[PDB]
C-alpha cells in the first residue's frame, strides 16, 4: 500500500461506500422505527 | 449541388483539404493569416456533403461551411 | 513546366488496358460459366475459372451511359493492394490503369497509394470519361496536390467576413437570395 | 492597442464558444494584413475539443 | 375530527375490515405449519407487527376514506387547524433542511477545488479529508445561504455567464 488510499478515493469507490452507508442507515432506522406515514 | 463557403477566419492549416474525399477544396495564397494561404472550393459539383471538412476545422465556429442543397447523381453518391 | 496529361498516351499500353477491362468487368452469370465449363475437359477447369478476374463491385450500366473514372499510376514493384470495390488486386511493375464508377473510389485508391506503400506512389492521375469519348482530367488538377499552395490558384466561394456577420433570412425575403451568398468572391455556379 | 502576452481578455464575439469567458493571451501578430492577430488560450475546451483561438482586437475586452 | 367527508381511522369499520383481511391471510398460512416450528414463529412476528401498525395508525388521528385507507392533508392551513401537520408539513421542513445541506456541501467542495492547479482531477478523485470537513461544517447552511444572498455573492453577474446568440 502506497497509492491504495488514492484508489479508494476515486469516484465509484467513494460512491459505492457512501451509498452503502446511507442505505444501511435507512435500513437500520426502518428496522427500529417502522411504518412512518 | 451543395455549396461550400470559406470565411475569413481561416488559418490555413490545410486540414479540411486533407479530409475531403472528393477533391473539392484546395489551398490558394492569401495574406489574411500567418500561414499565407486560405482554403478555397472550386470543385463544388463534386461535393458529396459529408461534412468531413467541417469536422477537421479547428477554428471557433468553422471557417469552412457546407450548406446542403439540390441533389444530383454526383452529390447523392450513386454508383448506379 | 506542367501540361494537362492525356488518357490516350496512358491507354496506348494494351496490356494495362486489357487488365483494366478484365478487372472492371462484372462476374459472369451462372449460365455462362456453366457453358464455359461445358466446353472443356476436367483438367482445364481452374483455367476457365482463372479467366474472370472481375467482381460484383465493378461498373454497372451507368458507367456506360453517364460517366466512368480512370486512375493511372506507375508502380516500382509488383504488389497486392486492396480495391475500394471489395477484394484485392495486383499492381504490375510499370503502368497500371483501373476503371471506377465514382470519383470517391478513385481518390480512395489514390489515398491508399500515398499511405500504405513503402516507396510511396505519388504519381497517380485521375480522369473522367464520358460515353461520347471526351476525357476530362481531374486530379491533381494543376500538377500540384491541393493541400500544397500553388501560385495561379484563385479564391473560390470566399466570404469576406466571419460567419456571425451573415444577414438574417427575414431581411432578404422575396428577393431571391440567401444570406450565405451575399458578397461572395469567386462564386461558382 | 494589443494586450500584453500573458494578460487576460474577455471574448465578445457572439458566435464563439468562449463568449463572456476569460482567456490568456499567448501571441499577438503585428502585421496589419492579418485579420485575427491575437491568439488566446482557454481552460475549457469547446465542442470541437480545441482550447485556443485567434481573435481581433474589437472582439476582446482587456 | 371528520373533515372533507373522511372518517377517522380509529372509528372506521373499513379500517378494521382491512386489518381482519391481512390477519386472516396470515392465519391461513399458519395452518400449514406446526405450532412450535420456526416458520410459525415468523408468521406470528408478521402478524404482531401488522396489528401494532394498525393500532399506531389508529392513535395518530389519521383519516380514512371509503376504502378504509389513511389519507393525507397537504394544505398547511387545514393540516395545522386539524392536527395533521406530521403528514406533509413537518416532512417538508425536514426534506428542505437535508436538501439544503447536501447542496451546500456540494457547492462548497466545488468552489474549493476550483482554485487548484488541475481542478478536474479533484472531481474524479475525491479529496476525502476536504469532503468530510465540508460535510460536517455545513450543518448551519442557512448562515451561508442568507449571507450569500443578502451580500450578493450567490449569483454570478450576467456579463460573466456564457450564453448563445440571442
Ligand atoms: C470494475 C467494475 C466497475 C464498474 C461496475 C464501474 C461503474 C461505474 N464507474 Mg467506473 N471505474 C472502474 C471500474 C468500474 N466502474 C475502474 C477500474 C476505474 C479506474 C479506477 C474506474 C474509474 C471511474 C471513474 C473516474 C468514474 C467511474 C464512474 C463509474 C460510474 C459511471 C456513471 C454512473 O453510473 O453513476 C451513477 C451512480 C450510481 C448508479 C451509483 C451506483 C453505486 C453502487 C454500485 C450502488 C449501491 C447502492 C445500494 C447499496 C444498492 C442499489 C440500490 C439503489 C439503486 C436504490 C459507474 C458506477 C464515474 C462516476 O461518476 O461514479 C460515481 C466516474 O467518475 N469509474
Ligand atoms: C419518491 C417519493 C417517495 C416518497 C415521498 C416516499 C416516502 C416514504 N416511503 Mg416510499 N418508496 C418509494 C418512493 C417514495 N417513498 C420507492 C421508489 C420505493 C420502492 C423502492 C418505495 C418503497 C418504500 C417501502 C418498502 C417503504 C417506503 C416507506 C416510505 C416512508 C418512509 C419512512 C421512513 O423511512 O422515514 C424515516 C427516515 C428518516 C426520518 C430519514 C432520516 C435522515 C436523517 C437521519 C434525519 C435528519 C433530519 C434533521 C415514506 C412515507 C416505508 C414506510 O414505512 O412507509 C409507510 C416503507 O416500508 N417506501
Ligand atoms: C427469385 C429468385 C432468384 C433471382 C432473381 C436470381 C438472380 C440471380 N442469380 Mg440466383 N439463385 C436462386 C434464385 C434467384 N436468383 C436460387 C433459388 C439459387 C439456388 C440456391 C440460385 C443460385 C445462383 C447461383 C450459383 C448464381 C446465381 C446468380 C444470379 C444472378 C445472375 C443470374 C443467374 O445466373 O441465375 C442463376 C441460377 C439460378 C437462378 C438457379 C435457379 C434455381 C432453380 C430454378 C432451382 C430452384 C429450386 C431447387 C429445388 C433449389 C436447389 C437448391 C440446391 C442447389 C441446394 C442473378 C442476380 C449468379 C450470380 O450470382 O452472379 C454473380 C450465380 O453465379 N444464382
Ligand atoms: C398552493 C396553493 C394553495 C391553495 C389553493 C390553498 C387553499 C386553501 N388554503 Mg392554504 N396555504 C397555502 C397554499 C394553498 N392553500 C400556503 C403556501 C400556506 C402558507 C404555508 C397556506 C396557509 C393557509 C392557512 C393559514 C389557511 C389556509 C386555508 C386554505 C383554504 C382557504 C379557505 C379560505 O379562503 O377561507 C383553501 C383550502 C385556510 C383554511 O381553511 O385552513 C383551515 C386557512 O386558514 N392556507
Ligand atoms: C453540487 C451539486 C449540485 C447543486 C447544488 C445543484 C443545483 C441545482 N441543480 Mg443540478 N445537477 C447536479 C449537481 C448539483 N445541482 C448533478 C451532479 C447533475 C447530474 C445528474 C445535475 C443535473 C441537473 C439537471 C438536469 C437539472 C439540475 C438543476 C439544478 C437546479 C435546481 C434544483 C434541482 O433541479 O435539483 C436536481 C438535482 C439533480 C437532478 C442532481 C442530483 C444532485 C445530487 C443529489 C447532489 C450533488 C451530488 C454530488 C456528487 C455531491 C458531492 C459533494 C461532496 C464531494 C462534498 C439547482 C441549481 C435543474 C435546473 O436547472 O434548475 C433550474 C435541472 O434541470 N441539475
Ligand atoms: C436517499 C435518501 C437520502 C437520505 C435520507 C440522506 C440523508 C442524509 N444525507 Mg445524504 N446523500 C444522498 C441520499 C440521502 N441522504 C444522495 C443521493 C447524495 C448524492 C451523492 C447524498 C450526498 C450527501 C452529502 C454530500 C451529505 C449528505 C448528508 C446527509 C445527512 C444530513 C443530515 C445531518 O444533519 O447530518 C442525512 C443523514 C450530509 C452529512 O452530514 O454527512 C456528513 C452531507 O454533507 N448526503
Ligand atoms: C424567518 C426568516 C429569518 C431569516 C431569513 C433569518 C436570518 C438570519 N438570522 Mg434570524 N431570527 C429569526 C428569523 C430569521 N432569521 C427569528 C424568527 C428569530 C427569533 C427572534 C431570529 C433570531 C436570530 C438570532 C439569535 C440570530 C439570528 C441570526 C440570523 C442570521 C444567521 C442564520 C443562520 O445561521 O441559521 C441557523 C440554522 C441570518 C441573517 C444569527 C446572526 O445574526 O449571526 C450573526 C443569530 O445569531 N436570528
Ligand atoms: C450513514 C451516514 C452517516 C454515518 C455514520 C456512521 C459513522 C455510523 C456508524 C456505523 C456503525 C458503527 C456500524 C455498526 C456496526 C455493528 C454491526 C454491523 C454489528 C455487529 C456484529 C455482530 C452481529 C456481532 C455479533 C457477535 O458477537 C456476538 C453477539 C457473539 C459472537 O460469538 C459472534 C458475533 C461476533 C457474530 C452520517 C455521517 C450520519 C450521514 C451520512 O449521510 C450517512
Ligand atoms: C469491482 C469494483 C466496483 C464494483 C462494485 C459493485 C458493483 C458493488 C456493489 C455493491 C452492492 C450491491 C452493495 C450492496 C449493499 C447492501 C447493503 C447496504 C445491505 C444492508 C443490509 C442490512 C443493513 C441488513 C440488515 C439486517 C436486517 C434488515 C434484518 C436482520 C438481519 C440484518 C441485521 C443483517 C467499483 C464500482 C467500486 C469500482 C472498482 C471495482
Ligand atoms: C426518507 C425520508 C425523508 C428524507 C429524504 C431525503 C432527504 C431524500 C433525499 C434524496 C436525494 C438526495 C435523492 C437524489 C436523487 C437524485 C437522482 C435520482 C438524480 C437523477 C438524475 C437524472 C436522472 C438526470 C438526468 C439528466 C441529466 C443528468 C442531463 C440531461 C437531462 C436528464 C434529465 C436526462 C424525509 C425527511 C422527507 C421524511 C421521511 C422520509
Ligand atoms: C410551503 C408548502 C407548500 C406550498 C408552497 C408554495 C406555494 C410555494 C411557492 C413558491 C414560489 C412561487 C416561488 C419560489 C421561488 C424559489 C426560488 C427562487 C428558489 C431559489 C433557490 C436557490 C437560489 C438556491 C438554493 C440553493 C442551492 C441550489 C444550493 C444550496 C444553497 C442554496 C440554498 C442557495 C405546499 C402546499 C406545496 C406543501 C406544504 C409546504
Ligand atoms: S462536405 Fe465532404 S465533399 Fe464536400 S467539401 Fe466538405 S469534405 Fe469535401
Ligand atoms: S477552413 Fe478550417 S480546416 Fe480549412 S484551412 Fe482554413 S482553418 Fe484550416
Amino acid at each position: 500500500m502506497k497509492y491504495f488510499t488514492t484508489y479508494l478515493s476515486t469516484a465509484p469507490v467513494v460512491a459505492v461506500l457512501w451509498f452503502t452507508l446511507t442505505a444501511s442507515l435507512l435500513i437500520e432506522i426502518n428496522r427500529f422505527f417502522p411504518d412512518i406515514l | 449541388s451543395h455549396s461550400v463557403k470559406i470565411y475569413n477566419t481561416c488559418i490555413g492549416c490545410t486540414q479540411c483539404v486533407r479530409a475531403c474525399p472528393t477533391d473539392v477544396l484546395e489551398m490558394v495564397p492569401w495574406d489574411g493569416c500567418k500561414a499565407g494561404q486560405i482554403a478555397s472550393s472550386p470543385r463544388t459539383e463534386d461535393c458529396v456533403g459529408c461534412k468531413r471538412c467541417e469536422s477537421a476545422c479547428p477554428t471557433d465556429f468553422l471557417s469552412v461551411r457546407v450548406y446542403l442543397g439540390s441533389e444530383t447523381s454526383r452529390s447523392m453518391g450513386l454508383a448506379y | 513546366a506542367w501540361t494537362v496529361p492525356d488518357l490516350a498516351d496512358a491507354l496506348k499500353n494494351t496490356s494495362a488496358v486489357a487488365k483494366a477491362k478484365g478487372i472492371a468487368t462484372q462476374l459472369p452469370t451462372f449460365w455462362e460459366l456453366r457453358d464455359a465449363l461445358s466446353e472443356v475437359p476436367k483438367s482445364k477447369f481452374p483455367e476457365v475459372f482463372a479467366s474472370y478476374k472481375g467482381s460484383t463491385g465493378t461498373l454497372l450500366s451507368a458507367a456506360e451511359k453517364e460517366e466512368k473514372y480512370v486512375i493511372t499510376w506507375t508502380s516500382p514493384k509488383k504488389q497486392i493492394f486492396e480495391l475500394p470495390t471489395g477484394g484485392a488486386a495486383e499492381m504490375e511493375e510499370g503502368e497500371n490503369i483501373f476503371f471506377f464508377a465514382r470519383k470517391e473510389q478513385c481518390l480512395a485508391l489514390g489515398a491508399q497509394l500515398r499511405t500504405a506503400f513503402k516507396p510511396r506512389i505519388e504519381n497517380f492521375q485521375i480522369f473522367r470519361v464520358f460515353p461520347n469519348g471526351e476525357v476530362q482530367y481531374l486530379h491533381p488538377k494543376d500538377g500540384v496536390f491541393p493541400e500544397k499552395v500553388n501560385q495561379g490558384r484563385t479564391k473560390a466561394n470566399h466570404n469576406p467576413r466571419s460567419i456571425g456577420e451573415n444577414a438574417e433570412p427575414a431581411s432578404v425575403k422575396f428577393t431571391g437570395t440567401t444570406p450565405k451568398d451575399v458578397q461572395t468572391e469567386g462564386a461558382v455556379a | 492597442a494589443g494586450p500584453a502576452r500573458g494578460s487576460t481578455v474577455k471574448v465578445t464575439r457572439p458566435e464563439s464558444y468562449w463568449y463572456n469567458q476569460y482567456g490568456k493571451v499567448i501571441s499577438v501578430d503585428e502585421s496589419g494584413a492579418i485579420r485575427y492577430p491575437v491568439v488566446v488560450r482557454f481552460e475549457k475546451e469547446n465542442y470541437q475539443g480545441v482550447t485556443t483561438n485567434n481573435f481581433a482586437l474589437d472582439e476582446l475586452e482587456y | 375530527e371528520a373533515i372533507l367527508g373522511l372518517t377517522p381511522c380509529a372509528e372506521s369499520a373499513k379500517f378494521q375490515k382491512v386489518l381482519t383481511k391481512e390477519v386472516k391471510a396470515l392465519e391461513k398460512r399458519e395452518k400449514l405449519y406446526e405450532p412450535g416450528s420456526a416458520p410459525f414463529q415468523a408468521l406470528e412476528a408478521t402478524k404482531a407487527k401488522t396489528q401494532a401498525r394498525f393500532a399506531k395508525y389508529a392513535e395518530s388521528g389519521l383519516l380514512c376514506g371509503a376504502d378504509g385507507l389513511p389519507h393525507l392533508i397537504s394544505d398547511p392551513g387545514l393540516a395545522v387547524k386539524y392536527g395533521h401537520a406530521g403528514e406533509t408539513l413537518i416532512p417538508t421542513i425536514g426534506f428542505l433542511y437535508v436538501a439544503g445541506y447536501i447542496g451546500t456541501a456540494g457547492r462548497t467542495y466545488l468552489q474549493e477545488i476550483s482554485t487548484r492547479q488541475k481542478p478536474t482531477q479533484s472531481e474524479i478523485i475525491i479529496d476525502v479529508p476536504l469532503a468530510t470537513s465540508i460535510a460536517f461544517k455545513s450543518w448551519d447552511w442557512p448562515n451561508k445561504a442568507v449571507k450569500e444572498l443578502a451580500s450578493g455573492t450567490l449569483l454570478e453577474d450576467a456579463k460573466n455567464v456564457p450564453v448563445s446568440r440571442r
